[PDB]
């Protein structure tokens, strides 16, 4: 429900940081813990092991399981 | 534990004597109703008649009480006596509340430190900004729009009415479900000054059906008519004599898909390869829309969602023309939306400046203080007794009292 709009949401601003900011997502992702005032317990650990290296956010949703699919919805065009 | 009670009842979490007026800002606090000048006394709140004209404290918490040296006089009875205060209380939605999701929070462009500044105040306000809302916002508009809220403005007329103002709205709040709100609206039927209730459920009503056939989950005429009638029997065992009741009609949505469908989305200002009709399908495929009825493609089901919510507008009025109550007069206006465009161009602005940019549904804070600013010219004309006179005292009460305490 809303974890896939959520996690599209949340995913997309780390997407579009680390194209603004010219690097990786495992960058823009600790970035953007800095920006909350000490999610860094998961990003910069549990997000690791998991993200940057596998590469839109609308794939990683699905891909990351918070998109459930059993009509596929897409942010944006596929 | 009872948190969830006070979310669900819509009352606040810090309130000690169980008043439903908060010495804490969020969580339903003063954001939301006056604050309480004494959390530890019931007898204490916004609104109350004054006992003994607050010659020996301040029990209606609009900061005057005291008595004038000169001629042991309270100060309330000199400045307030024969004023006529009264509330302003909103029964709304989403929109009467303000919701907001602050595009600073999704655009990558500015994600600077103060860009997420004020997130852990709206996560507690659910997402919404009363203090900031048309009708009950009393914190200064930082949006360069010098327009007042329609509390500000009774403040400003009588400044006896400073801190009665409650927003009694619900992001989901529909004539469906509206008896809940009116459980945890405050008003002492005998000990309390009336008030002006502003009904403004402006879409709930034709915006449901997320999962099913959009029009066949709407309210019918029938249904609502019941429901409000419902609302105003108990409105009317609550509301001091002398009392208003306004009835707000329905928006009109389909503005909505045609000033926006084709607008780039801020998560797309940047690519540039999203808008709201993306939203809106995205919205749609995930049934999670806001409104299935106005947010799609179709353009007959955009047709029939207008017809049933101009048929449950005309419901209403046929209700505010043909029903009497003893302790309010009740009134209808239609939505204003036309009128606000006209003058927002005047001001340079575009259509599309007057939705909230993020979920393209709910229109924005400058669209708020226009639909304030309609109403509040509009009932001066036709019925001028809802809003009341000019207080005279204003200066002097000013020059006694200061902020009354502030907000
Ligand atoms: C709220 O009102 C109460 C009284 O109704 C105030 O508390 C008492 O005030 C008396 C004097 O008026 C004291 O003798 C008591 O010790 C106070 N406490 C209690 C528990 O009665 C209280 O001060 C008022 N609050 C504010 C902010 O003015
Ligand atoms: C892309 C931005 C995220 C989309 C989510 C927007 C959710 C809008 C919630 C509005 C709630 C009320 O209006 C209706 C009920 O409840
Ligand atoms: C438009 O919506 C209505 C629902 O009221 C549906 O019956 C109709 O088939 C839809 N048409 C298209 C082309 O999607
Ligand atoms: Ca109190
Ligand atoms: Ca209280
Ligand atoms: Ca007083």
């Amino acid at each position: 429900h809303y974890t896939c709009v959520g996690c599209v949401l949340v995913v997309s601003v780390i997407e579009q940081l680390a194209q603004v900011h010219n690097s990786t997502v495992q960058a823009s992702m600790e970035r953007l813990c800095s920006y909350l005032p000490a999610c860094y317990m998961m990003v910069h650990v549990f997000g690791a092991d998991i993200i940057k290296l596998f590469d839109n956010a609308d794939v990683v949703c699905h891909t990351l399981e918070f998109c459930k699919q059993e009509p596929l919805c897409h942010l944006y065009p596929l | 534990q009872k948190i969830k009670l006070a979310i669900k009842n819509s009352v606040p979490i810090k309130d000690v004597d169980s008043d439903k007026y908060s010495i804490f800002p969020t969580l339903r606090g003063y954001h939301w109703r006056g604050r309480d000048c004494n959390d530890s006394d019931k007898t204490v709140y916004p609104g109350r008649r004054p006992d003994n004209w607050d010659a020996h404290r301040d029990s209606n918490c609009n900061g005057i009480w005291g008595v004038d040296p000169k001629d042991g006089i309270p100060y309330e009875k000199k400045f307030c006596e024969g004023s006529q205060p009264r509330g302003i209380i909103l029964l709304g939605d989403a929109a009467g509340a303000h919701f907001h999701i602050p595009p600073e929070w999704l655009t990558v462009s500015q994600m600077s430190v103060n860009s997420f500044l004020n997130l852990p105040t709206a996560v507690t306000n659910e997402l919404d900004w009363p203090q900031l809302s048309g009708t009950t916002g009393f914190l200064d508009s930082a949006s360069k729009i010098k327009e007042n809220s329609i509390y500000l403005r009774l403040r400003k007329r009588n400044r006896c009415n400073h801190r009665d103002y409650q927003n009694i709205s619900k992001n989901g709040a529909s004539s469906r479900n509206v008896k809940s709100l009116i459980e945890s609206l405050s008003r002492n039927q005998l000990l309390d000054h009336p008030a002006i209730v502003i009904y403004a459920m402006i879409g709930n009503d034709v915006c449901n059906g997320r999962k099913t056939d959009p029009v066949s989950a709407m309210t019918t005429p029938e249904q609502l008519y019941a429901n409000v009638l419902k609302m105003l029997e108990a409105l009317n065992s609550h509301l001091p004599t002398g009392s208003h009741v306004i009835l707000y009609g329905l928006a009109h949505g389909a503005f909505l898909w045609d000033t926006l469908h084709s607008r780039y989305h801020p998560l797309g200002q940047l690519n540039k390869d999203v808008t709201y009709t993306q939203l809106y399908s995205f919205l749609g495929c995930l049934q999670v829309s806001p409104c299935p009825g106005w947010m799609s493609a179709n353009e007959t089901l955009r047709a029939l969602t207008s017809e049933r919510a101009q048929q449950l507008s005309e419901t209403l009025r046929k209700i505010a023309a043909s029903k009497k109550f003893t302790n309010f007069n009740l009134f209808y206006l239609d939505f204003a939306f036309q009128e606000v465009v006209e003058e927002w161009q005047k001001m340079g602005g575009q259509p599309w400046e007057l939705i909230e940019a993020v979920d393209g549904f709910h229109p924005n804070e400058v669209a708020l203080l226009l639909f304030a600013d309609q109403l509040w010219e509009k009932v001066q004309r036709q019925w001028p007794d809802v809003l009341g006179k000019e207080n005279p005292f204003n200066p002097q009460i000013e020059e006694v009292f200061g902020d009354q305490g502030g907000h």
